[PDB]
C-alpha cells in the first residue's frame, strides 16, 4: 500500500519554568518508532517500536546529535519569533513542524512534506515543488528570506528525494509484518432504545490498522451525513484502533438503516444491519 | 488562539466483567499542549497511569492517550478527568461500555 | 531518520 514517514517536533517556551522543552517523535504511517523529548532525565533517542531496536549505535547516537542540536537552535527560534510579533517575554508559545515523505503503492516519491506553525496557526510551508516556501504573514517571510539564503529549501529537497525515501523503504522492510500488514475492523451493531419509538443504531470498527476508515450509515440507500454522530478515530493501546457511528432512528424503521465500512484490510467492503 | 480538548474514555478491548483489560482516555484536538489527566476509580485517582509521547495531527492539535490496567465490574464507576487551559474547571468524562 | 542540517536554521 501507501506508505508515509512524519516527524513531528514541538518547541514550546514557558517563562519562569526553565528553558524551551522540545520534543521530537517520528512515524511510519500510524506506528510511532522513535522519540526525544529534552526535558528526560537523561535526553536521548529512544526506540518506540520493535523493529527499530536493530538500529546500530551510530545511528542512535547520530539521532541524538541532531535532537540535541535541534534543541537549542529552536530555543533561537523562538525567541526570534517572539520578536516579529512582538510579542512579551511574559507568554508561553509553540513552534510545531512536521516533516517526511510519502511513498505511493510502487514504493516511489509521492511528495515530501515540511510544514511548520506557530502557536497553532500555520506559518511557513514548503511548496509541492520543494523549491519554494509559502509563507502566512509579515512574520514568516522574515524567516523565508533567512531560509532561502541558507538553501534550506534545497537541503530538505536532497534530504526528502533521497535519505527520506531509503529509510522509509528500510524501515517497511525490517518492520514488514507490521508495518505493511493491515488489520480489518471487527464490526457489530448494537441497538439502544432512546424512547418508546426511538433507537439507537451503534456500528463499531475495532481493532483496525491502520487508523484510516470509512463508517457510514444509510437510510433507504441515501446516506445519512448529517444525522450520524461520528467519534474521532481512537487508539486502542495495543497499534489498533477503534470508531463508531450512531444514528438515532424511528422504531420499527431499523431495516431500513445499513452501516458501510471500508478499510484497506478488508478483503470486501462491509454492509452491516442490525442482528436482534 | 486556544482549543479545548475532546476526550474519549473506552475500553482496549470489549469490556467483560470481572476480566483484566485496559482503561483508555484518549485527548484530542487541543492546543496549547499542557493538559492535565487523571483516570479515577470511583472518585479516586489512579496511581500508575501511563500516556503516549507528545504528538499532533494535520490540524496542529495535539492528542494523547492515558491507559492504565484495569478489571471492570458491575458496580465500579470510572471515569477521566481533564483540567485544560480553555477548561474553567476540570471536565469529568464517565466511562461506558457502550460509547 | 531525521533530517539533518536543514533544521540547524533558526527561524
Amino acid at each position: 500500500g501507501s506508505h508515509s514517514m512524519r516527524y513531528f517536533y514541538t518547541a514550546m517556551s514557558r517563562p519562569g519554568r526553565g528553558e524551551p522543552r522540545f520534543i521530537a517523535v517520528g512515524y511510519v504511517d500510524d506506528t510511532q518508532f522513535v522519540r526525544f523529548d529534552s526535558d528526560a532525565a537523561s535526553p536521548r533517542t529512544e526506540p518506540r517500536a520493535p523493529w527499530i531496536e536493530q538500529e546500530g549505535p551510530e545511528y542512535w547516537d547520530r539521532n541524538t546529535q541532531i535532537f540535541k542540536t535541534n534543541t537549542q537552535t529552536y530555543r533561537e527560534s523562538l525567541r526570534n519569533l517572539r520578536g516579529y510579533y512582538n510579542q512579551s517575554e511574559a507568554g508561553s508559545h509553540i513552534i510545531q513542524r512536521m516533516y517526511g515523505c510519502d511513498l505511493g503503492p510502487d514504493g516511489r516519491l509521492l511528495r515530501g512534506h515540511d510544514q511548520s506553525a506557530y502557536d497553532g496557526k500555520d506559518y511557513i510551508a514548503l511548496n509541492e515543488d520543494l523549491s519554494s516556501w509559502t509563507a502566512a504573514d509579515t512574520a514568516a517571510q522574515i524567516t523565508q528570506r533567512k531560509w532561502e539564503a541558507a538553501r534550506v529549501a534545497e537541503q530538505l529537497r536532497a534530504y526528502l528525494e533521497g535519505l527520506c525515501v531509503e529509510w522509509l523503504r528500510r524501515y517497511l522492510e525490517n518492520g514488514k509484518e507490521t508495518l505493511q500488514r493491515a488489520d480489518p475492523p471487527k464490526t457489530h451493531v448494537t441497538h439502544h432504545p432512546v424512547s418508546d419509538h426511538e433507537a439507537t443504531l451503534r456500528c463499531w470498527a475495532l481493532g483496525f490498522y491502520p487508523a484510516e476508515i470509512t463508517l457510514t450509515w444509510q437510510r433507504d440507500g441515501e446516506d445519512q451525513t448529517q444525522d450520524t454522530e461520528l467519534v474521532e478515530t481512537r487508539p486502542a493501546g495495543d497499534r489498533t484502533f477503534q470508531k463508531w457511528a450512531a444514528v438515532v432512528v424511528p422504531s420499527g424503521e431499523e431495516q431500513r438503516y445499513t452501516c458501510h465500512v471500508q478499510h484497506e484490510g478488508l478483503p470486501k467492503p462491509l454492509t452491516l444491519r442490525w442482528e436482534p | 488562539i486556544q482549543r479545548t480538548p475532546k476526550i474519549q474514555v473506552y475500553s482496549r478491548h470489549p469490556a467483560e466483567n470481572g476480566k483484566s483489560n485496559f482503561l483508555n482516555c484518549y485527548v484530542s484536538g487541543f492546543h496549547p499542549s499542557d493538559i492535565e489527566v487523571d483516570l479515577l476509580k470511583n472518585g479516586e485517582r489512579i496511581e500508575k497511569v501511563e500516556h503516549s509521547d507528545l504528538s499532533f495531527s494535520k490540524d496542529w492539535s495535539f492528542y494523547l492517550l492515558y491507559y492504565t490496567e484495569f478489571t471492570p465490574t458491575e458496580k465500579d464507576e470510572y471515569a477521566c478527568r481533564v483540567n485544560h487551559v480553555t477548561l474553567s474547571q476540570p471536565k469529568i468524562v464517565k466511562w461506558d461500555r457502550d460509547m | 531518520h531525521p533530517v539533518g542540517q536543514a533544521d540547524y536554521f533558526e527561524y
